[PDB]
């Protein structure tokens, strides 16, 4: 009798039309054969549908409805070009999504809806719009990056889904690194969050991506910051503010969960020594004053207003001296973290021995001792008694010496009691005495 | 020539430039549609390669320079004065051919339309001038359909110029097509251009054709045909009455139409004059009819508010009495026995006159024509037959 | 939710139904053509229209071959229809060969060979599911050494003067992967740490063994049966403006896979016992090398003296002297 | 700035009081004769509470002056109707709006 | 407007004006749609919908303008999340079964109790006397019931007219008669306005025999042009998607 089923009816009519006439419209032929294939592969329909199927209880229905409406708005923003009011729409939608409890309670649903790639695509479109001309609508980009980083931090599966798009993120790594108060909201931050504190992901991280990052760092070390010299900052050869970001990413790439990923560390050190420009003018090796001389000159620059500020807290006034100091501190921290582990060095593995030797050659002990010996300015109450605190981000930072200490303990090894007491007296004791002096109430 | 050197001493390859432009148009001619698929694809490939090579050698800027140097001279007569007669006749053709060549070079190719981005602003600056309107519009259409960056470049002033093209050059559907291409490109819509096109084109209601849903209106008249002429036996004064048995204020969304009064015929033909047979026109919508809707005296499709005690739109149980004095042309009305303070005076008396009523729907009225046919609710004014 | 995912991957995927033969047989039927108002040449059958659409899609110029779900669906359908995969006697052998000839005819009479060449040409040497499915279809229609299909492909290539086909074949050869000992060591340290990756299979080593084997089985079947003319065409594309030496590219890939195998051996030189993953990597790499060797053998048989000289002057002997060492120690 | 021409009379005793929603059928028009809005077109009575600053003021005073069941013509000067800016996309700048308003019910 | 059948210039210009009206409100420009509701209103739209003597180009333009102005945003909204299935696990969800009864016969597609989460209907009434700006959110309201009844009545008449192979289809060609009407019907189906007996009648129109509940041929065997065949394929694809969603809901219920 009759076909009696939609499947049989479609299978009959498609073939009937096709053999009845020579269809010239390509879209018609495509639609007919797609529909016929769906009829003959109905089990494939379930194969596609089930991954995108999620179940929720009755209590969360309203919150899920609100989140679905927000996601619909965000996806609708894709069809239109980016604009000023589109910024408001996206930001309010993402705020709503982040406020929704289901966003935390059901990460698998969030991934299945594929909002993560939707925000990524919005990022791609806006970055492409005005590619070379910095970034139009920078605040919207910052919000998208913040949402992506938070999505990474929600769960490890979300983090894997994010790491799957690392190649594009590193392609667009240099978007807003130079501008402060954009920090923590750049695509490089999303990449770092995707490869952050995950041993499996760190091992999966490839060598070409690290090479791309190292080339970016070389570009920063060779060429000045054009956007800053446009604001009137004094022109020096290298780019400390962007280099610090690029070094922080490598730190997160090579250091995971207290230990150091040996495979990534060895590759990073090899690339960084193949191109020695990334170390910066102090440690390029030719005419290099040294890390300690660089720190002293950076102190002088940070104290001088003409060099530290453009003069025609950071986004308004990027401190050149602090930028240089934090760049070198980040480089030293990266090297110290890339240093091999003590268990392997005692086991006597030749590659670990060699990498330690390379790092020891790269950084002399005396320079580190001097940097530690550099003292700290003490904020002082005035005659009024109000504490006169200089901007801590303007000058020499304790984390700068913390990186020094990490490098010292991880590459050399504090094994001589004479060297221990020497380091104590020169740099460690005076700082702790300063803390003892600051232990007063207001100074606390 | 611009340095005012002698035209004969200066050489202008007028004929060869036109011949080469024809050759270039043929060389960049798009493949024909009815061709077979494979040959079509090969010819598209060849055209794409040709456009790429031309853009790499930078022929777009050369064409733009030639177009600019031709637009230096305002008109064909001006070029004919600054140059030879032959240059005068060829100025229009060469300038059209250059725009055709530019369109052929940029058409279909994304990279060329993207590199045209800087020149979009310069191109639109000559959109108003007649000699280049069509070519510039075609080039604009190609750039807009191909390159998204063109939509970024287009500004509020450019949109206003494109719209004013409609106002000055009249209705042209190609300008509408360009405006459509401005709104959406490659499945992506631009809210700014959408808003500007809306807010600049729509509110005026003067360029785009406007639409309205209008009721049909029909006119009923008696058989009588009364007129005034010298030495002719017709009584110049007449009187008849109409009562509205039932009327619905709103049968449809639009208000109902009910007007009573006299009408005239052009000449001595029995056809009412100055109006179309069918449509939304009724009594008073021409200069041949005179009407009263209860509040307004209608003549020539223009209404004036006439005062009357308890003035209201003609409703149920309203008796309207009409008067006509052909001795001194004057039409007077009187609703429910009291007179309205308005008169139609000094109108044409060449043709014949007759009572008439206009209605749309939900109208139930009764003619009261006097004598056996109808009995007047109110006493006719003195001497009014 | 966990039950939904497990049910999917355990039952819905494992469910198997063999409909390809029926679908292709139905699509190849011209239905009531004389009752249909043709009044002339017969209307192309639905399978012919599908193949024509797939061919025109490839023939259209694009900067890239866009991945098409319809093509990956119908290409696998047609390949399964061609295959339709105790000791059979001569009667069974002959019946199976005759069946396969007709099943391949149902496609190659309608331009399937042209379609599978055009898709490879439009690939522009980019590895992808498009070209994986196209290569599988080509193997399906060339299986057994179909002389008619070989002639059709050679004639099409000669008359189209196609250089993109050989350029894409070369590019796919360079894009083909080999053993990556670095990735193997990284994944082994991951396993030693014990955290199973979200991608449990962990086949980063030897990325696409199926794709490499298909790409080389295609080229072996193309020269199968001592098709001397096609072997000479592969060596040097006579009419074409620019030639690509597929024979030399094949031996270059053979040298690369030899180096990969030698490195993996040298990494297992010290360990007493080969682990299961090492055995699997060896099992896949040896199969790939076997397919390449067979492809070269079919290149050089039928005393194709040109191919013989080309490989004699190539880097083949280095790969040979390497495999000799590998065999000497692994035995 | 709002005038009332009575097309149809009302009861003359009931008027919109403070805080009372007034339902009306209106047919907005420009002076030139073109129509821009009509609640009768959408077949939905327009519902607003007088004195709560939700409709154009000129329409508000017109409705307030109206009585129950009365049908009147509301001529709204540009100052009391959309101002010099005008409603973007519909009402041109410096436009005078005439409405045919009927007070269907008072609640 | 019907006098434009003989004036080509004004006909073409007005068709392009209608397409510009569609373009400015395209992709959910709710503010511009509200603005356009003044120039083209609900009675004008419906009269253009129903009139049989309308020019083909204007008919095709008006069926698209109605869709774009009033019912396009929600159609795209529900079409965008058609491949995701978030099914609350409540009692009405548990009541779902693969087959309607003990006999293993497929129920009519679409008809049934579907519990999967779905975008929410919301329309704002365009009133230009109002000074509020919140109505620019959402799209202008339309009489979705009158539109439904008119659509099905017109399609029912069109099926009979086309089978007769009439000399004059509405709009001048069978394409102008069917493809814009079928497009509006498809938009309504995507929005899911149709339900129960109304959907049963429209399915009987699509094909009587197969969808006969447990003669006059349907559209699927009425010798349609290629433009109409594409919309038929779209409708049938939607029906298959409805069946797939029913299967997913039943699986969730069993789980």
């Amino acid at each position: 009798k009759k076909s009696s089923t939609l499947q049989q009816l479609i299978s009959e009519t498609m073939v009937r039309w096709a053999q009845e006439s020579v269809i010239e419209d390509p879209e018609l032929v495509r639609a007919m054969f797609v529909l016929l294939h769906r009829q003959y592969d109905g089990i494939g329909g379930l194969v596609r549908a089930l991954p995108k199927t999620y179940t929720i209880n009755g209590v969360s229905v309203e919150d899920t409805i609100n989140l679905l409406a927000s996601l619909g708005q965000i996806r609708s923003l894709l069809s239109v070009r980016m604009g000023k009011e589109e910024e408001k729409l996206m930001i309010r939608g993402l705020g709503d999504i982040m406020n929704n409890k289901v966003f935390y309670q059901h990460p698998n649903l969030m991934r299945a809806l594929g909002m993560h790639e939707t925000v990524m695509e919005v990022m791609v479109n806006v970055l492409g719009g005005g590619e070379s001309k910095e970034i139009t609508f920078p605040k919207m980009v910052a919000n998208c990056c913040r949402f992506l980083c938070y999505f990474c931090r929600i769960s490890r599966q979300n983090q894997k889904a994010m790491f799957d798009h690392l190649s594009y993120l590193l392609e667009n790594s240099s978007v807003g690194l130079a501008s402060p108060a954009m920090r923590g909201s750049t695509p490089l931050d999303v990449a770092a969050a995707s490869v952050m504190d995950n041993n499996e992901l760190a091992l999966a991280l490839r060598e070409p991506d690290l090479e791309k990052v190292v080339r970016y760092l070389a570009g920063c070390g060779l060429q000045s910051c054009q956007m800053l010299v446009s604001k009137g900052y004094p022109d020096i050869g290298w780019n400390p503010v962007e280099g610090e970001r690029y070094l922080d990413f490598l730190r997160f790439a090579v250091f995971c969960n207290g230990e150091s990923v040996e495979e990534n560390a060895n590759v990073v050190v090899r690339l960084l020594i193949r191109r020695p420009e990334c170390f910066g003018p102090a440690l390029r090796g030719e005419g290099g004053n040294g890390l300690l001389a660089a720190m002293e000159e950076a102190i002088k620059i940070a104290e001088d207003p003409s060099r530290d500020g453009p003069s025609p807290e950071e986004d308004d006034t990027i401190h050149m001296g602090n930028a240089i100091m934090t760049f070198y501190s980040a480089l030293i921290d990266l090297l110290g973290r890339c240093a091999p582990e003590m268990h392997l060095i005692h086991a006597g593995k030749g590659e670990a021995i060699r990498i330690r030797s390379i790092l020891r050659s790269l950084i002399p002990l005396g320079d580190l001792v001097g940097v530690i010996s550099i003292a700290f300015q003490m904020p002082t109450i005035a005659k009024d008694g109000n504490v006169v605190e200089p901007d801590m981000s303007a000058g020499f930072c304790p984390d700068h010496k913390a990186a020094m200490v990490l490098f010292l303990d991880r590459v050399y090894g504090i094994e001589v009691q004479d060297f221990l007491l020497h380091l104590l007296e020169v740099g460690f004791l005076p700082d702790l005495r300063a803390a003892a002096s600051l232990d007063t109430a207001a100074l606390s | 020539l611009s340095k005012k050197a002698k035209a004969s001493t200066v050489d202008l390859p007028i004929e060869s430039v036109s011949l080469s432009l024809q050759d270039l148009i043929g060389y960049f001619h798009p493949p024909d549609e009815h061709l077979e698929h494979e040959d079509k694809q090969n010819r598209l490939r060849a055209l794409k390669n040709r456009q790429n090579l031309f853009q790499e050698e930078g022929m777009i800027n050369l064409v733009l320079e030639c177009i600019d140097r031709l637009h230096v001279y305002s008109s064909a007569a001006h070029f004919a004065d600054v140059a030879g007669r032959e240059a005068g006749e060829s100025w229009k053709s060469i300038l059209n051919s250059l725009y055709e060549l530019l369109a052929a070079l940029i058409r279909g190719n994304r990279k060329n339309c993207a590199q045209f981005s800087g020149s979009l602003d310069w191109l639109i600056s000559r959109l108003e001038r007649l000699e280049a309107s069509s070519g510039i519009l075609e080039v604009l259409h190609c750039v807009l359909v191909e390159s998204p960056e063109a939509l970024n470049i287009i500004k509020e002033g450019h949109i206003k110029s494109i719209i004013s093209l409609l106002d000055k050059h009249g209705r042209n559907h190609k300008v509408l097509d360009v405006l459509c291409s401005l709104c959406v490109c490659h499945g992506v819509a631009v809210r700014s251009n959408q808003h500007l096109i809306c807010d600049n084109l729509l509110p005026g209601r003067d360029l785009l054709l406007q639409t309205r849903l209008v009721n049909h209106v029909s006119s009923m008249r008696p058989n009588i045909f009364l007129g005034v002429s010298e030495g002719s036996a017709q009584y110049k004064k007449w009187y008849y009455e109409l009562m509205v048995d039932h009327t619905e204020p709103f049968v449809t969304a639009e208000a109902t139409h009910l007007r009573v009064g006299w009408a005239s015929t052009e000449g001595y033909s029995p056809y009412p004059g100055g109006g179309e047979e069918w449509g939304g026109n009724g009594v008073g919508d021409d200069l041949f009819s005179y009407g009263f809707d209860g509040l307004h005296l209608w003549s020539g499709c223009i209404a004036r508010t006439v005062s009357s005690p308890n003035q209201h739109l003609l409703r149920t149980d309203d008796v309207i009495s009409c008067c006509l004095d052909l001795s001194a042309p004057s039409i007077s009305f009187r609703i429910n026995g009291q007179p309205v303070q308005g008169m139609f005076e000094n109108f044409n008396i060449d043709g014949l006159f007759f009572p008439v009523v206009s209605f749309s729907a939900g109208i139930k009225v009764r003619f009261l024509l006097g004598g056996r046919h109808g009995e007047f609710k109110f006493l006719p004014p003195p001497g009014y037959a | 939710n966990l039950f939904l995912q497990g049910y999917e991957k355990s039952w819905i995927e494992t469910e198997e139904h063999y409909f390809e033969d029926k679908l292709i047989e139905d699509l190849a039927k011209p239905g009531a053509e004389p009752p249909e108002e043709d009044e002339g040449t017969k209307r192309v059958d639905p399978l012919h229209q599908l193949i024509l659409l797939f061919s025109r899609t490839a023939l259209t110029e694009k900067c890239k071959l866009e991945e098409d779900f319809l093509y990956m669906a119908y290409a696998d359908i047609m390949a399964k229809s061609c295959h339709d995969e105790e000791v059979k006697s001569f009667e069974e052998k002959e019946m199976e060969k005759q069946k396969l000839l007709y099943q391949q005819a149902r496609l190659h009479d309608r331009g399937a060979a042209e379609m599978v060449l055009q898709t490879i040409s439009a690939s522009k040497g980019e590895t992808g599911p498009m070209v994986a499915a196209t290569l599988k279809l080509g193997i399906a229609i060339l299986n057994g050494g179909n002389s008619t299909v070989q002639q059709k492909m050679l004639d099409y290539l000669k008359e189209k003067k196609d250089v993109g086909f050989f350029q894409s074949l070369a590019g796919l050869m360079q894009s083909c992967s080999v053993l990556d000992l670095n990735a193997f060591e990284r994944q082994n340290k991951a396993e030693g740490l014990g955290m199973v990756t979200e991608e449990g299979s962990g086949e980063k080593v030897l990325q696409d063994d199926e794709f490499t084997c298909d790409l080389f089985r295609f080229l072996q079947l193309l020269c199968e049966g001592h098709n001397s003319d096609f072997q000479n065409y592969l060596r040097t594309q006579t009419g074409n403006n620019t030639t690509v030496n597929i024979i030399i590219s094949t031996v270059d890939y053979l040298l690369r896979v030899q180096e990969s195998i030698s490195d993996f051996y040298w990494y297992y030189s010290g360990k007493d016992v080969i682990d299961e993953q090492g055995q699997r990597n060896f099992s896949k790499a040896i199969q790939v090398a076997k397919q390449v060797f067979n492809t070269l053998t079919e290149y050089i048989q039928g005393p194709c003296t040109g191919n013989q000289q080309s490989l004699a002057h190539s880097r083949l002997w280095d790969a040979v002297v390497g495999f000799l060492h590998v065999f000497a120690h692994m035995q | 700035g709002v005038e009332i021409e009575t097309i149809s009379p009302g009861d003359g005793r009931t008027f919109p009081k403070k805080g009372q929603t007034c339902v009306v059928h209106y047919t907005g028009m420009l002076q030139n004769g073109k129509k821009f809005d009509s609640s009768r077109d959408r077949n939905k009575p327009f519902k607003f509470r007088i004195g709560k600053q939700e409709v154009i003021k000129g329409f508000e005073e017109g409705a307030a002056q109206m009585s129950l069941g009365q049908r009147a013509k509301l001529t709204c000067t540009p100052d009391v109707a959309y101002g010099a800016t005008g409603h973007p996309g519909v009402i041109p700048p410096n436009a005078t709006l005439i409405f045919d308003v009927e007070l269907l019910n008072l609640e | 407007i019907l006098e434009l059948t003989e004036q080509e210039e004004l006909l073409k210009f007005h068709y392009h004006t209608l397409r510009l009206y569609s373009a400015v409100c395209a992709l959910g420009n709710h503010r511009v749609a509200h603005a356009l509701c003044s120039h083209v209103d609900e009675p004008q739209l419906l009269y253009a919908i129903e009139n049989k003597y309308m020019p083909g180009l204007l008919r095709a333009g008006y069926y698209d303008l109605l869709i774009d102005i009033h019912l396009s945003s929600y159609a795209t909204a529900r079409l965008m999340m058609n491949n995701e299935y978030i099914v609350p696990m409540t009692e009405e969800t548990k009541s779902i079964t693969l087959f309607p009864d003990e006999n293993k016969k497929h129920g009519l597609p679409g008809i049934g109790l579907s519990t999967s989460l779905r975008p929410r209907m919301q329309f704002s009434s365009p009133s230009f006397v109002s000074i509020s700006n919140e109505c620019y959110q959402y799209s202008p309201e339309f009489p979705l019931d009158i539109l439904k009844s008119k659509t099905i009545q017109m399609l029912t008449e069109a099926v009979k007219e086309g089978s007769l192979h009439a000399r004059d289809p509405v709009g001048g060609t069978t394409e102008f008669l069917f493809v814009p009407l079928i497009k509006l019907f498809y938009t309504l189906l995507i929005m899911g306005i149709f339900h129960n007996e109304d959907l049963k009648h429209i399915l009987q129109l699509i094909e009587p025999s197969v969808f006969k509940e447990a003669p006059k041929e349907g559209l699927l065997q009425m010798k349609l042009p290629e433009p109409v065949k594409l919309q038929m394929c779209l409708l049938l694809q939607y029906l298959c998607d409805c069946q797939v969603r029913h299967r997913i809901e039943a699986i969730v219920a069993f789980s």
